[PDB]
C-alpha cells in the first residue's frame, strides 16, 4: 500500500464521536482494573 | 551493612574525637525492604 489508504488498505483506527444523544447503552464507560498478587514476598502494601 | 531475610539493615553511629579505644554501641538506623542479591559494593 506504499503508506497511502486504498482498497486493501485500511488504517486501522475507528472514531467514537460521542454525543449526549445516543441510546442509554452506548455512552462511553470509564473503566478501571486492579490486579493483585498472593504470594510471598517483602508485602510492601498492605490495607487499614 | 547486613541484608538478611529481604531486609536491607543500616546501623550507623557519630562521634568527634588509628582507631581510638573505648566503647560505644550502635543505634539501629534504617530498615528497607528490598529484596534483592548483593554480592560487591564500592
Amino acid at each position: 500500500c506504499n503508506g497511502v489508504a486504498g482498497f486493501n488498505c485500511y488504517f486501522p483506527l475507528r472514531s467514537y464521536s460521542f454525543r449526549p444523544t445516543y441510546g442509554v447503552g452506548h455512552q462511553p464507560y470509564r473503566v478501571v482494573v486492579l490486579s493483585f498478587e498472593l504470594l510471598h514476598a517483602p508485602a510492601t502494601v498492605c490495607g487499614p | 551493612f547486613k541484608n538478611i531475610d529481604g531486609y536491607f539493615k543500616i546501623y550507623s553511629k557519630h562521634t568527634p574525637i588509628d582507631l581510638p579505644q573505648g566503647f560505644s554501641a550502635l543505634e539501629p538506623l534504617v530498615d528497607l525492604p528490598i529484596g534483592i542479591n548483593i554480592t560487591r559494593f564500592q
